[PDB]
């Protein structure tokens, strides 16, 4: 689970980031993205204080 | 402690119980004619037991006299305004007289 | 002078181009500040009516009061991090 | 300067003690009674209320959809 | 009587029945200031105030309620 | 009487 | 220009002061002219540099554009990219303004080595001023931790009776925690290969990895803006440090932790900041209520003001984590207003009384409004400002921060309103005791506030009431800068 | 005119405060009294132009807050209600300053006293003329700042210092709630303006109005000193007599009523809040009437009279008759200012300057002028027909019954007892000090005179208002259908018709019949049959007397229990947390641990071949054991530390 192992397995940020490529599944632990599916935000933050509704 | 009748210190205690008794009557009774009547009685109650030559007999009265005052204590005693507890106590105290010792800050 | 807003959307640009991404963030901020300015104007119209109507303020100021309570939740500054980093379509 | 303060020996002990209460403190059953209340009981109680209502209060511009006054009167007499 | 220590204690409000020797002169300098400012405050009050019941005619409001509809 | 005289010039 | 002029001139000034003082050391005893009047010439050159530092930033404030979104005045110096935006500009202005005031506060109340003190004060101010204008986490951390070296020596050399305990507290509390902030900075450099602000603002991390980095960074922040239960260093250090060290340690150092939220948590860790905001409110509301109650049982004069500092900073953190513009603008105005009122009280408590009677115990002081009236006017005036009286700049900060707290969370965020009542409990009790009853029988009549100490008070009160009456001076700079910190998707 | 009417007191307070040294004592007082008089005349001009001519004034200095949608101005307006409150405030305060020119003549600090007093008037003026709630909140706090400075004016007196603190801290309790109410006003409507918030009253959720207004009610309980937050009201008598007159007739003690009246458009859409005010405003009137009858200090009696009268306005608010509560507010400021002034005149005249009415007696002829002012004012207080307090207080008592609900019936008797006790503790006050057998020594009676003409003028002018003010102004406020939209009455809450037409014919006389008819009976006992009241013998009466003389033992409950527990929690936090668990998980605790660990490690460094050789050979075991056994070796190592 070290970043070195993830990088050596293609699960690191060696590949850059992009807004036109959205991944439906959740990204790996060490992976970063420019943009995220909103359903992942709601499934984490929950609706309420400024997410989706007011 | 022990109570020694006719000693100077024992008399002053009885003097103090007298100022507690009459002032407390004065606190409740707000007419002079009614106050003198009750104030006369208290002295009679104070002077009837004037003669005691025994320690232990006297100490019971001291125990009783404190109880009499505590139950009859006024919830708002009259106080002179400039005496401690009064309406004008500590008002406009003149400032202290002393020399200003300058400091080179 | 009066700078024109760079009307640009997060949905048409590449975030690798951090110059264009900056405009997409600056354009989404400026439009929101207009809505607050639009909101403060509408509220001014409500205030004149209530002061002028007096007893009739419930009638002569009916749709302004209705509209003001409708624009209030969404006519506020929300930033761009919400929409830059989230994808409503997904 | 000139020591413009009449230093007091008893105040110095009081000041010395009040700034050194850590030395004499013990973790007896009394302290745990207080420590549990302030570091756990209150934070958890408020922590539940904070998370329970976190997102359940859309009070911005809330509207009324239910009458306040009553229409018909039903006298006892 | 008692001593005010007035050699050094000089608060802005005097202290213990303070009255300067040239108090008659200073008051006229102060009575001007109250008069100078009260007159000055009257000018601004007239120039900068308004009636908030006559700025907009009801004929203008009646278009606002319908436009928002 | 009050007899408090005026203080210095200010 | 800016940073390059700000470092090169200060380094030149520091070298100049060292050359002048140490020339005569040699092998022979020296009675030179520069030692006369307690190093007065060397103190003056230190005071001028503090004033000149303000002139450098104003040269760049004129060019600032309030309608441009993004960092301005960007420059690269020492392979580090700098820059200014709306939020950073005002905090830089506060930091440099406290420069002359920190030096002026200690003009003639040190036993010696004034040149060392003057160099350290200008050094700490520059390090903190530069901390608002860097553009990467690594450089943020470098400036965030470099202030320990002078501050630890300054408190130890010039401190009060317990200076050794105070020195051992600031060095270890603010290093054993900021090292946890280094770990989260390092992890940013491992996965993203860069710690620049702009580059890392656009990246989203996994919600597990967001929680780790937040916990690391907020550990380093919860100590600098002391949040219970890790606040124990601040009351001790304040009661023992030199008076000038207290003005900087309260005026600026605490506000570096609120600025830590603005750069390190809200933009890049936006998703996990929403999750922690309920928890942050719990910690800050308990900090607000406990710090106010603990102050009611304190005896040292300079500790009592120290805890009042903790209650206000808890409110500042409450507002900044509110996800609206009202809370964020209110939190930043409160930090600026607290940046003047807090130093003013330490001057009143540890700088005017302590320089005359040399005792900080509250029991000796009462009835001070009799033979020290000018002192009691400012103590009364600053007591109200410290408690959010509507005409001061603190009320604007506190009202908005409370308003923003309720907007974010109506139920528990409403408990911020207890700040209005509790702040008046410990503070007004302290003022009412000091300026009440007869003059104390343990003190002796002495001078009232001197002309220098009036100058310090008037120029900490004047900025406070301008921001109160017309806070739009601060707001016109903040609005476009503070609007980039809000995370919300409405559909 | 508006800008002259508002800020004229302010520069008057500054001039006495900052130039009072350079113009001495005599001029400082008069220039201050001039500033209030300028605002009085300016106010009366606007009163004519606003109340009768239907005109409004609004001076907007500049912007205060401009945080996105939340925009607040330094805007000052004068509507009907703002000018309905500037008559009681500025008029009374001008006479108070005129009265206080002579009352304070024997006090060394008269530049500071007047500087505070005109500051107090300016804050209240800002309180009622602000066009939003924040401008109101600014004056709402400087009311407490000026009151704290006024109440503790004799800062050398220990009692006046702590009573000033008691007023500020309890008021800041409501101020905290008032701030919280404003935040929910921004949360719900994004505004604190009057033109905006009141225009949206019906459309808003009922729960939200309650959250806002409950906070307003709690804040108003602090300032108006109702039951629960009232312990400070009687502690306020430590200030000079002019302070009590201005602060208990035409200032903060009424500011609680104004906040509820101003927010009437919201208050009509949450009947639960109105119902609470009715009970708080009914219980408070009952209690302070009962407390006053067994109160001996003269200023305490009048101060308790203010709490009962101020609570009468609360039940008027509760039944949504804001026009009634407002009108009684004006009428109450007239005689209640006079009563404190007349109390100040009595105490000034008696050379011992006593305040216990148990040390007075037979004053009616030595000071006939002081007595008559109390007599005319008290009758106006007791609502004698044809006076001013009659035309304002009496209708409220009717409208408790005219509501024809359960709460109106229950409060009706609490209010009617308040009218009864008002007619009783007044008679007790007048007899004990003017008609009783003398209690002071003779040397006092031979040296009892009235006071100078400067002290006399303000009282007579307030007397005339207490005979004619209420009748003239009755139709302006209580008029059937007079346009006063500033006070908003929902159509289902109007009972002025049934209050005046449907009441039983015996109730319309019930307050007065028990008022004077019951007054004579008590007068005879105090005169002819005082032996009944020697209550110390009777334990039932002594317990009853002690309870009400100690003010429902509410003061003891606050201090002995609530305040001390609040300070104790500070102590427990300061003992078990700050110097307790945080030092154990901090400096002290880690020093203990490090002293233990380092004392073991020092014992290991010693030059010995046998020791170093044995350690090395043990470490060869780490090559033999399987790596999964490391943590057990980690635990075994930790054990041998112990
Ligand atoms: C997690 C950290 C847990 C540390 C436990 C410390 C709690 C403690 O201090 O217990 C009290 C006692 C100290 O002695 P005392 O204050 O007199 O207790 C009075 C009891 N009647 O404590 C003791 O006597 C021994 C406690 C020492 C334990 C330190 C070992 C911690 C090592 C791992 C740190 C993580
Ligand atoms: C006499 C000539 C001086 C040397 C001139 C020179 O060679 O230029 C180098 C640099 C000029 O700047 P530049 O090249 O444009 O790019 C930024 C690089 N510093 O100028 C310099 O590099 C001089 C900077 C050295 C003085 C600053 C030393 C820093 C000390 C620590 C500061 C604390 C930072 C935390
Ligand atoms: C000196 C002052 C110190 C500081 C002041 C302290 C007070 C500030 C904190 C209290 C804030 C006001 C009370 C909070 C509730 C008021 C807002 C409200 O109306 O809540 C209603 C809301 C939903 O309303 P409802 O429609 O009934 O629910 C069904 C939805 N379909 O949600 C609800 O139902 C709320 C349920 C009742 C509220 C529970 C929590 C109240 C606060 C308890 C704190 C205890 C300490
Ligand atoms: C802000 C939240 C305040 C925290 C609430 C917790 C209050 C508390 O637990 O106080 C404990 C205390 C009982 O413990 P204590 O009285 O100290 O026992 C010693 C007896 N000689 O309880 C008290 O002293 C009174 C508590 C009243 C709380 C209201
Ligand atoms: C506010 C937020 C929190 C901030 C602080 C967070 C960290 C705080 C950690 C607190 C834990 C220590 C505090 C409690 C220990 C206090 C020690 C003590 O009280 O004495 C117990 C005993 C010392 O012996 P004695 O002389 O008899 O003293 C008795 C006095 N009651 O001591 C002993 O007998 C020893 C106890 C067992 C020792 C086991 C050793 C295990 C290894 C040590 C832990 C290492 C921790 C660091 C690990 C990495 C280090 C590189
Ligand atoms: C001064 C120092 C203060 C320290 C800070 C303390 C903050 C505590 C945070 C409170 C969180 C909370 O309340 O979360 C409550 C949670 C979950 O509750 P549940 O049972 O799943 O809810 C059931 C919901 N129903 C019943 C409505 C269905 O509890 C926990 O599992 C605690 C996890 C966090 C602590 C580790
Ligand atoms: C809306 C904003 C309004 C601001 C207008 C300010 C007018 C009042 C100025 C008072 C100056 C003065 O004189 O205070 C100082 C007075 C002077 O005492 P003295 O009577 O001169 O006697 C002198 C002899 N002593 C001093 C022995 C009695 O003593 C004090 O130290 C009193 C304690 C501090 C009072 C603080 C009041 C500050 C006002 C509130 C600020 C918000
Ligand atoms: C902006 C960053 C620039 C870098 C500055 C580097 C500091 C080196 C200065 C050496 C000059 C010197 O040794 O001189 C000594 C000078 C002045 O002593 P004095 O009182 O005049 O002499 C005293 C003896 N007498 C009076 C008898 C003659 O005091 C100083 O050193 C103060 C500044 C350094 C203190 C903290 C150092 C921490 C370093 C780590 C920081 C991250
Ligand atoms: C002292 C203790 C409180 C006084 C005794 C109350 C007993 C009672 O019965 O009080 C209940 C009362 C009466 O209202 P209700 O009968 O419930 O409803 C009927 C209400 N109408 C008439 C509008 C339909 O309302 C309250 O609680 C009022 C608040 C009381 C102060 C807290
Ligand atoms: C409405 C009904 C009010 C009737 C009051 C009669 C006068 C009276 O209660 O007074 C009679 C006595 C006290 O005598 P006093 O008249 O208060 O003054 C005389 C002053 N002494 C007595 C010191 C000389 O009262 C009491 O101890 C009763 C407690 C008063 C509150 C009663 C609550 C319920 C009613
Ligand atoms: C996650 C929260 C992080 C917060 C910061 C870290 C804790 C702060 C500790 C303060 C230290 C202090 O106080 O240092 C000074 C202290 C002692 O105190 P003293 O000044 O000598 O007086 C008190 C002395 N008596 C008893 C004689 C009066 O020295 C020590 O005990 C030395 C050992 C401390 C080791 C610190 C390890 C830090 C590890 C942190 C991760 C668990």
């Amino acid at each position: 689970n070290s970043y070195r192992a993830a990088l050596e397995a293609g699960n690191g940020n060696e590949g850059g980031f992009d807004n036109k490529v959205i991944k439906t599944e959740r990204q790996g632990f060490w992976e970063g993205v420019y943009r995220r599916p909103l359903s992942q935000t709601v499934e984490d933050l929950g609706e309420g204080r400024g997410i989706i509704t007011q | 402690k022990a109570v020694v009748p006719f000693s100077e210190a024992n008399k002053k205690y009885v003097s103090s119980l007298y100022r507690k008794s009459l002032r407390t009557a004065h606190d409740w009774i707000n007419k002079t004619e009614f106050y003198r009547v009750k104030a006369s009685e208290i002295r009679s109650r104070f002077d009837a037991n004037k003669h005691i030559n025994d320690p232990n007999e006297l100490k019971v009265i001291f125990k009783e006299t404190e109880a009499l005052l505590e139950d009859y204590a006024h919830p708002d005693p009259i106080i002179p305004p400039c005496r401690p507890g009064g309406s004008k106590f500590e008002r406009n105290i003149p400032p202290r007289v002393e020399a200003r010792i300058p400091i080179d800050v | 002078d009066h700078v024109r807003s760079p009307n640009v959307s997060f949905d048409d640009i590449d975030y690798n181009n951090s110059q264009d991404l900056h405009n997409a963030q600056e354009s989404l901020l400026r439009e929101q500040w207009i809505r607050v300015s639009a909101l403060k104007v509408c509220r001014k119209a409500l205030e004149s009516c209530y002061k002028t109507s007096g007893p009739n303020h419930y009638e002569d100021c009916r749709e302004i009061a209705e509209k003001y309570l409708n624009m209030l939740p969404d006519h506020r500054i929300q930033g761009f991090l919400g929409y830059q980093k989230n994808d409503p379509s997904k | 300067g000139p020591h413009l303060l009449r230093e007091d020996a008893s105040f110095q002990r009081y000041g010395q003690l009040r700034d050194n209460l850590a030395t004499y403190w013990k973790f007896n059953r009394k302290a745990a009674r207080n420590v549990f209340i302030f570091l756990v009981a209150v934070p958890a109680g408020l922590g539940y209320l904070a998370y329970n209502y976190e997102g359940k209060t859309p009070f911005v511009g809330k509207r009324r959809t239910e009458p306040i006054f009553e229409q018909d009167y039903v006298p006892r007499k | 009587h008692h001593i005010h220590t007035p050699s050094y204690i000089k608060p802005p409000t005097g202290g213990w029945n303070f009255t300067p020797a040239n108090w008659k002169q200073n008051t006229v300098l102060v009575l001007v200031g109250f008069t100078a400012c009260c007159v000055g405050l009257y000018k601004l009050g007239e120039a900068g105030s308004y009636n908030p019941k006559l700025k907009y005619k009801e004929e203008e409001l009646s278009r606002w309620n319908q436009s928002a509809k | 009487d009050h007899h408090t005289p005026l203080g210095p010039a200010e | 220009m800016l940073v390059q002029n700000l470092i090169i001139f200060n380094i030149i000034g520091i070298v100049l002061l060292v050359l002048l003082n140490n020339n005569n050391n040699g092998i022979l005893n020296k009675k030179s002219l520069l030692t006369i009047k307690n190093e007065l010439k060397l103190k003056q050159i230190g005071l001028i540099i503090s004033i000149i530092n303000i002139l450098i930033i104003i040269e760049n404030w004129i060019g600032f554009n309030s309608n441009y979104y993004g960092f301005q005045n960007i420059e690269r110096f020492l392979n580090i990219y700098w820059g200014i935006d709306g939020i950073s500009l005002l905090l830089v202005l506060l930091t440099l303004i406290l420069g002359p005031i920190a030096i002026l506060s200690n003009w003639k109340n040190l036993k010696g080595y004034y040149t060392y003190y003057v160099i350290s004060i200008n050094m700490l101010v520059i390090l903190m001023a530069l901390n608002f204008i860097c553009l990467d986490l690594v450089s943020f951390y470098i400036l965030f931790e470099s202030t320990l070296a002078p501050l630890f020596l300054l408190i130890g050399i010039y401190g009060a009776n317990n200076k050794n305990k105070a020195a051992y507290y600031v060095l270890i509390y603010t290093l054993a925690s900021s090292l946890f902030m280094l770990l989260s900075i390092v992890i940013y450099y491992i996965i993203i290969n860069s710690t620049d602000y702009i580059y890392i603002n656009n990246i989203i991390l996994s919600i597990n990895l967001q929680s780790l980095l937040f916990i690391g960074i907020i550990i380093g922040i919860a100590v600098k803006t002391p949040l219970m239960p890790v606040h124990t260093w601040l009351p001790t250090v304040h009661s023992e440090s030199p008076l000038g060290g207290s003005i900087l340690l309260a005026g600026v150092i605490l506000k570096l932790a609120i600025y830590g939220v603005i750069r390190l948590l809200l933009p890049n860790l936006s998703e996990i900041s929403m999750m922690f905001t309920p928890i942050i409110y719990i910690i800050s509301i308990l900090t607000l209520i406990y710090s106010s109650l603990i102050t009611l049982k304190q005896t040292d004069l300079k500790v009592i003001i120290a805890y009042s500092s903790i209650s206000h900073l808890a409110v500042c953190m409450i507002g900044i984590f509110a996800n609206n513009l009202i809370g964020i603008n209110g939190s930043l105005i409160l930090c600026l207003a607290h940046g003047f009122v807090s130093p003013a009280l330490f001057i009143l408590v540890g700088g005017i009384l302590y320089d005359r009677y040399h005792n900080r115990l509250i029991n000796y002081y009462q009835g001070l409004s009799t033979f020290m009236p000018i002192f009691s006017i400012y103590l009364v005036v600053f007591s109200f400002c410290n408690t959010g009286t509507p005409l001061s700049g603190n009320f604007v900060g506190e009202f908005l921060s409370i308003t923003g707290a309720v907007i974010r969370h109506p139920i528990i965020g409403s408990l911020t309103a207890a700040s209005v009542l509790l702040s008046a409990c410990y503070q007004m009790k302290l003022t009412n005791r000091l300026t009440g009853s007869v003059f104390s029988q343990y003190l002796h009549i002495t001078n009232d506030v001197t002309n220098r100490e009036i100058f310090l008070l008037n120029w900490l009160l004047i900025p406070t009431i301008i921001i109160g009456i017309y806070p739009s001076f601060v707001t016109n700079i903040l609005n476009l800068a503070s609007s980039t910190l809000i995370y919300s998707v409405l559909i | 005119m508006i800008l002259l009417c508002i800020f004229t007191p302010f520069l008057g307070s500054l001039i006495s405060g900052f130039f009072g040294r350079y113009i001495g004592v005599n001029s400082s007082k008069w220039i201050v009294c001039l500033s209030i008089f300028v605002s009085v005349v300016s106010t009366y001009i606007l009163f004519i132009d606003v109340i009768f001519n239907e005109i409004e004034y609004t001076y907007n200095i500049m912007n205060w807050l401009n945080v996105e949608y939340l925009v607040v101005d330094w805007s000052f307006t004068i509507d009907k209600l703002s000018v309905s409150m500037l008559v009681p405030v500025v008029t009374v305060s001008f006479l108070v300053h005129l009265y206080s020119v002579s009352y304070m003549s024997h006090d060394p600090h008269q530049q500071r006293f007047f500087s505070y007093l005109s500051m107090f008037t300016f804050a209240m003026i800002v309180l009622v003329t602000g066009d939003n709630y924040l401008i109101l909140f600014v004056g709402w706090e400087f009311i407490g700042v000026a009151s704290y400075l006024l109440i503790s004016f004799w800062f050398t007196r220990f009692n006046a210092v702590k009573s000033g603190l008691s007023a500020l801290l309890i008021n800041r309790f409501g101020d905290a709630l008032l701030v919280l109410g404003l935040s929910y006003l921004v949360l719900v409507t994004g505004s604190v303006n009057y033109n905006t918030v009141f225009a949206l009253g019906s459309y808003l959720d009922v729960n939200m109005i309650t959250v806002i207004l409950i906070c307003f009610l709690v804040a108003s309980m602090a300032k108006s000193a109702q039951l629960g937050l009232h312990s400070w009201l009687l502690l306020a008598m430590e200030g000079p007599t002019p302070v009590s007159s201005l602060l208990h007739a035409a200032c903060l003690v009424i500011a609680g009523v104004f906040l509820l009246m101003r927010s009437s458009p919201l208050l009509e859409y949450t009947p639960i809040v109105l119902l609470l005010i009715l009970w708080l405003g009914g219980l408070s009137t009952l209690i302070s009437g009962l407390i006053a009858m067994v109160s001996n200090d003269i200023k305490k009696i009048i101060a308790l009279s203010t709490m009962s009268q101020v609570g009468i306005m609360m039940i008027a608010i509760g039944v949504s008759c804001y026009n009634l509560a407002l009108f009684h507010l004006i009428c109450h400021s007239f005689f209640k200012a006079l009563l404190f002034m007349s109390a100040g005149s009595v105490i000034h005249s008696i050379i011992s300057e006593y305040q216990d009415i148990r040390m007075y007696g037979g004053f009616r002829q030595f000071i006939p002028l002081a007595y008559t002012c109390i007599f005319i004012a008290s009758l106006s207080l007791m609502a004698i027909p044809g006076l001013t307090g009659f035309y304002s207080k009496d209708i409220i008592i009717e409208s408790m019954y005219g509501e024809y609900t359960f709460s109106g019936f229950i409060i009706y008797w609490f209010a009617l007892i308040s009218a009864t006790c008002t007619s009783l503790y007044s008679i007790r006050l007048i007899y004990y000090t003017f008609l009783n057998n003398p209690n002071s020594p003779k040397y006092i009676y031979i040296n009892l005179k009235e006071n100078d003409i400067v002290l006399i003028t303000p009282m007579i002018i307030l007397t005339i208002l207490s005979i004619f003010g209420g009748y003239l102004l009755r139709d302006i406020y209580l008029g059937m259908g007079s346009p006063f939209n500033e006070l908003f009455i929902h159509p289902n809450n109007l009972s002025l018709i049934e209050t005046e037409f449907s009441l039983p014919s015996i109730l319309k006389v019930l307050p007065l019949i028990t008022g004077l008819g019951g007054g004579l009976i008590l007068l005879l006992i105090y005169e002819f049959n005082y032996s009944l009241f020697l209550v110390y013998n009777n334990k039932n009466l002594s317990k009853l007397y002690s309870f009400f003389n100690q003010k429902i033992m509410f003061d003891q409950l606050l201090n002995n229990l609530i305040l001390r527990s609040g300070l104790n929690i500070g102590w427990l936090l300061n003992v078990h947390i700050d110097r307790g668990i945080l030092q154990l998980f901090g400096p002290l605790g880690l020093w203990k641990l490090s002293t233990f660990i380092s004392s073991k490690l020092n014992k290991l460094v010693f030059l010995n071949i046998g020791f170093i050789l044995e350690i090395i050979v043990l470490s060869w075991l780490l090559i033999v054991f399987k790596v999964s056994l490391l943590k057990y070796i980690l635990l075994l190592i930790i054990f041998i530390i112990l």
